[PDB]
RNA sequence: ACGAGACUCUGGCAUGCUAACUAGUUACGCGACCCCGGUCGGCGUAACUUCUUAGAGGGACAAGUGGCGUUCAGCCACCCGAGAUUGAGCAAUAACAGGUCUGUGAUGCCCUUAGAUGUCCGGGGCUGCACGCGCGCUACACUGACUGGCUCAGCGUGUGCCUACCCUACGCCGGCAGGCGCGGGUAACCCGUUGAACCCCAUUCGUGAUGGGGAUCGGGGAUUGCAAUUAUUC
């Protein structure tokens, strides 16, 4: 039968990026009805790769001490995101959603091997870090402003999957590509 | 008199009251289950009382 | 006993006596 | 046929509070205006007509479990009592404003108090209550 | 005619939820009440995901009281998603063949174990020197 | 008629061979038995320091004392349990016996 | 923010021009692109639903999402 | 003392089969071994193998307190299979603690 | 970190050394053996031995074992 | 009706204190000292007044009604458990204090415990805390 | 050989076993309400033990499969499965100038021993504040605060030896803190189906030290106690 959050149905959405295929996790198996579930995604180690992002985006929102352990809170934050990005740009929310995790993800970044030569990303680590570069893009956009989470949510989700380099995660992400070839 | 002074000063609540049953000492008292007994005496008479460590 | 003393504190008593 | 608990009870006691409202003879207090409504709320009841909606409100809570008196309703009524600068506790709600509410529902013929204490909710209340929820079941349609 | 009732449970933390197979015709409810209208709203769907992956064609012949306690509200729902699924499962195992209860039970595995496997996990024990299990209170040196 | 034997103990084997020869009791002698009732065990505790001062690192002992109840109801005369439950105890065990 | 409380004739004229044009109607866009105070801007979007020029999409208690209608 | 009432309570006061493997037995033993006069080591010596030939599969007699002199010493006498941790040592090992008063301070005794 | 004690391996050395002709490959039913053919206390235990017992057992089937 | 009215005071002078009108008129009336959150809603009550109304609204004629209630709550059925100087010392008169008043009435309850040379009077003379803190390790100006 | 592991307790599994008016469910009857059915922790009795309690057993072993490895110990992945490292308790030899003489009718020596360092009574002190440090609690908000509404726990404890001092339903008075009656429970029986908070839903608010925050300080009212001032607590 029919999916998602009552009317974003699943499959519709291509992954772009062929890299990240395996680990953004939205399609035909993992479309599940909420971003909620029991969990045991982080058992074993890459048990989190077979985590639907939409659970991985709103697991990634409770953040900042006061909202841990208020799931159905941001599970509510991504429905009224996913309202709003439809209205906004006119897309299918999730394929907004892949898109933005493609393009927020860093390709390669600076570490300790001195003065901190570059080296490669795990295609789990950009999934991993573009979530939290997006999510810390729209938790920091919404701090003391009239605008809401979901608000912010839509807006990072749009401007990252958009490539516009406005958003707070495309900015981060080119910063920190942008260190790795100034120490290549 | 001091009879009228002696003991007159009231011993009906407070650590100053109830004494360990053991040391005569007014610290440390297991209150709990009508112990009425120092924390240090308990830990003595443990095994002797029927408690044991288990978890 | 008259009193009636609580099973919890019956087998404390018990036990005080023992000691 | 539809009884309350079939019903969504967020939108019952809204139509329930409508209803004692229109029929209009609890026997509201004086203090109504003035009183704060526990002991660990900060302001007055935002709603100038509260005592009609706690009536709804004891009225179904009363339905679905019997028996439950004054220091029931305030149990029922607590939430956090936020101690400043200490950490927030569990509070009772107002004794008072459950007595007066339970005596106005008792006045009006829909509770009746039980024996081995407190009140339960009588066959007419019983009925006003299903009425409502026959109402409010074909207004969501 | 006779009694074709089966009364199975599904525990999702310290929620234990039993639900009750009779014959009859599609009404599912929770002590007494509808499962479009148990909260949160939040996680309705998750009620019906047996009732949404299986269809209200299996619930035809079947109607299923679900009693409640303990654990919280979340608890509580994964509970009553397992205990209506599994109960369903224990229906179609007794009082039909085992050919649809295999089809049915494949179909809910597929979406989600804990549909039809209780989570074994529970609320580890705290230790002294710390707030919970396993944080410590804050060393201090200096 | 209707006699409710209550057995408390702090061991279980001694309170299982106990509440076992009541039932063998029971059994011989032929009269209707309500099966022994195992009641929630009750785990008494208390949590002291380790430490009789207060200088070591914060450990503490947290010492338990379970004690079980059971209790069985016959459809005996007053006479013969008075004959049973005076056969055969053993000092763990803590028997009351209600009459009615 | 110097925002306003209740509408001037130019922002009231504004909102009821404006308004309906928007994808995304929200009291925060509203009060944000209006120089308005949320309160104002959530009474005005009730008014707007009350003459029926804009959709409700989702009402909640922390956010209102509204659109417009062709 | 304990408010018994008259002749509800009757002592009885029975013999200790094979006395070497009880622990308090031969921790007061050695004890008025001690405060008797007897030398330490000779007396440790002395329970030591009195409790082994009484057929015991291991034991470990501590004498800790001040010995020959101002400083404390822990003579530690141990022969045969003793075990310290898990369950077993519940209902294998009997411990017993004594104190003793000797002119100058006071011994302990463990015997295990 | 699944290693066998000593008290597990030697156990099962022996209840296999003089007790060959009565296993086989099957984990349940030499589990039933050792019950049988050894008293040992624990139900863990006995498991261990059972499960290394087969081990030694599959290594016997392929060749020679040293101990 | 959402648009600003003609009149629309911004800046209303209400016991020589600045009430803003831009603010809604429970917490616009706060701004008066003496006057907290909890007694302008129950004044507000009191009056038939609309509170849902911002303080730059509402009617000259109808703000001297709130004043005059403010000013004399007893008269106007506001309990005695509610004001800021119940049982006064030097009248025994239960009365609401408002700003420069409760400013004089501070300065008097200070100069009272002063010249008496009580214990509190003295803690306020040598600037420390006086409700029985300890002063070891705050107060840290 | 001790220590590790084994062991003990505990978490997770049993529609198999043993049983229950101080625990339930399901049937049936009765009674209430809605338009045959639905609701009922309204009332009672007939089977059973899924739910509940706690006993005996069982169950998991790197056991099965594929890889890696002296092809040894073992390791990685996967099936089946309630678990494919539950969490604690126990704890070796040999130590420390670790802490405790203010836990003890454990104690050596020393001091004091009637103008007492014994002991009781009264008051004060242990809280005293330019300051420096440590564990914390509350916050800085709109992933929020306020006001209503809605709906879910699990460990426990509870009327005493001397010993006074228990946990409390329910009914009236009071805004509240609280008061006065009468009940139940020495407890799976009563509080209690522990109607907990967060969370959930609907109002008010609107980026402003703001309805954030609740320090400080004034006035009043109750409770515990022989006594609250240096504000006991509320």
């Amino acid at each position: 039968d029919i999916k998602l959050f009552g009317k974003w149905s699943t499959d519709d959405v291509q992954i772009n990026d062929i890299s990240l295929q395996d680990y953004i996790a939205v399609k035909e198996k993992y479309a599940k009805y909420l971003p909620h579930s029991a969990g045991r995604y982080a058992a074993k180690r890459f048990r989190k790769a077979q985590c639907p992002i939409v659970e991985r985006l709103t697991n990634s929102m409770m953040m900042h001490g006061r909202n841990n352990g208020k799931k159905l809170m941001t599970v509510r934050i991504v429905k009224h995101a996913f309202e709003i990005i439809h209205l906004l740009t006119g897309e299918n929310p999730l394929q907004v959603l892949v898109n933005a995790i493609i393009n927020s993800g860093p390709r390669e970044d600076s570490t300790r091997i001195v003065r901190r030569q570059a080296v490669d990303v795990s295609p789990l680590r950009r999934v991993n870090q573009a979530i939290w570069l997006l999510c810390t893009g729209a938790r920091e956009a919404a701090f003391r402003n009239i605008k809401t989470i979901a608000e912010c949510l839509a807006d990072e989700l749009i401007n990252a999957a958009k490539g516009s380099s406005n958003s707070y995660a495309i900015k981060k992400k080119d910063e920190l590509e942008r260190v790795a070839k100034s120490n290549r | 008199g001091h009879q009228q002074l002696y003991w007159s000063h009231p011993r009906k609540f407070g650590q100053g009251s109830r004494s360990c049953r053991v040391c005569s000492n007014r610290h440390g008292l297991i209150r709990k289950y009508g112990l009425n007994m120092c924390r240090q005496c308990f830990r003595q008479y443990a095994k002797d009382i029927g408690f044991i460590k288990l978890d | 006993m008259a009193v009636q003393i609580s099973k919890k504190r019956k087998f404390v008593a018990d036990g005080i006596f023992k000691a | 046929g539809v009884t309350v608990k079939d019903v969504n009870q967020q939108e019952f006691v809204r139509a329930l509070a409508a209803f004692l409202k229109k029929s209009g003879k609890l026997k509201v207090p004086e203090w109504v205006d003035t009183v704060k409504l526990a002991k660990h709320k900060e302001l007055a009841p935002y709603d100038e007509n509260w005592f009609y909606t706690r009536a709804a409100s004891t009225a179904r809570h009363l339905y679905l479990r019997g028996g439950a008196g004054v220091g029931s309703m305030t149990k029922i009524y607590g939430g956090r009592q936020r101690n400043g600068v200490m950490p927030s506790h569990f509070s009772r709600g107002s004794k008072s404003v459950a007595r007066r509410v339970l005596q106005a529902l008792e006045g009006l013929k829909m509770v009746e108090k039980d024996q081995d204490w407190g009140r339960k909710l009588t066959p007419q209340g019983q009925r006003d209550l299903d009425r409502i929820a026959g109402q409010v079941a074909a207004a969501k349609k | 005619g006779p009694l074709q009732s089966v009364q199975v449970f599904g525990r999702k933390k310290t929620a234990t939820a039993v639900a009750h197979c009779k014959r009859g015709n599609g009404l599912i409810k929770v002590n007494g009440r509808p499962l479009e209208m148990i909260e949160p709203r939040t996680l309705q769907y998750k009620l019906l995901e047996p009732v949404l992956l299986l269809g209200k064609e299996r619930f035809a012949g079947v109607d299923i009281r679900v009693r409640v306690k303990g654990g919280g509200h979340v608890a509580q729902i994964y509970a009553i998603r397992q205990s209506i699924s599994k109960a369903l499962v224990a229906y179609y195992q007794k009082y039909v063949d085992e050919a649809s209860k295999k089809e049915i039970k494949d179909i809910l595995i597929q979406y989600d174990r804990t549909l039809l496997v209780a989570d074994p996990r529970r609320c580890e024990s705290k230790k002294f020197g710390g707030p919970g299990a396993r944080a410590r209170y804050q060393k201090s040196y200096r | 008629h209707r006699i409710r034997i209550t057995l408390t103990s702090r061991n279980v084997k001694s309170l299982e061979k106990v509440c076992a020869d009541l039932i063998r009791g029971a059994k011989e002698k032929n009269l209707k038995v309500k099966g022994p009732v195992r009641m929630p065990t009750k785990t008494l505790r208390i949590t002291t320091r380790k430490t009789p001062c207060g200088e070591g690192s914060k450990t503490w002992d947290r010492f338990q004392m379970r004690i079980h109840k059971r209790l069985i109801d016959l459809h005996s005369p007053s006479e013969i349990v008075k004959q049973i439950t005076s056969i055969s105890i053993e000092p763990g065990v803590e028997v009351e016996v209600t009459i009615a | 923010l110097n925002n306003l409380v209740l509408f001037d004739k130019a922002t009231y004229d504004k909102l009821c021009k404006e308004v309906p044009n928007y994808k995304l109607i929200t009291p925060a866009v509203v009060s944000e692109r209006l120089k308005i105070r949320g309160s104002l801007a959530r009474a005005a979007l009730q008014e707007l639903l009350s003459k029926g020029l804009i959709k409700l999409v989702s009402k909640h208690r922390a956010q209102v999402i509204y659109t417009r209608n062709t | 003392r304990f408010g018994f009432p008259e002749g509800s309570v009757e002592l009885y006061a029975e013999k200790v089969a094979t006395r070497g493997l009880c622990a308090i037995a031969q921790a007061e033993s050695l004890r008025y071994k001690l405060l008797g006069g007897l030398a330490v080591r000779r007396a440790c010596y002395g329970v030591l193998r009195f409790i082994m030939e009484s057929g015991a599969k291991g034991c470990e007699v501590v004498v800790s307190g001040k010995l020959r002199g101002q400083r404390a010493k822990s003579m530690k006498f141990v022969d045969g299979l003793m075990i310290h941790s898990g369950d077993p040592v519940n209902y294998y090992v009997d411990t017993a603690v004594r104190h003793v008063l000797l002119r100058q301070g006071v011994l302990g005794i463990k015997v295990k | 970190g699944r290693v066998r004690t000593k008290t597990v391996k030697k156990a099962a050395r022996v209840i296999i050394e003089k007790y060959y002709t009565r296993l086989g490959n099957d984990f349940h039913t030499n589990k039933r053996v050792c019950e049988e053919i050894a008293i040992i206390p624990s139900k863990k235990l006995r498991n261990k031995i059972a499960g290394y017992v087969t081990h030694l057992m599959k290594r016997i089937q392929r060749g020679p074992v040293r101990g | 009706s959402l648009v600003i009215p003609e009149k629309f005071q911004h800046i209303l002078r209400v016991l020589n204190t600045n009430i803003d009108g831009r603010r809604k008129i429970a917490f616009a009336i706060t701004a008066i000292k003496g006057v907290g959150r909890r007694y302008a809603h129950v004044v507000l009550r009191k009056a038939d007044i609309d509170l849902t109304k911002r303080a730059g609204e509402l009617t000259e004629d109808e703000v001297e009604r709130v004043i005059t209630i403010m000013q004399n709550p007893r008269q106007y059925k506001i309990p005695d458990w509610f004001l800021n100087r119940q049982k006064d010392v030097k009248d025994g008169k239960y009365s609401q204090v408002l700003a420069n008043g409760l400013d004089n009435k501070l300065r008097e309850d200070l100069e009272r415990l002063k010249k008496i040379r009580a214990h509190r009077g003295l803690r306020h003379f040598w600037g420390l805390r006086v409700r029985g803190q300890h002063t070891k390790t705050t107060g840290r100006r």
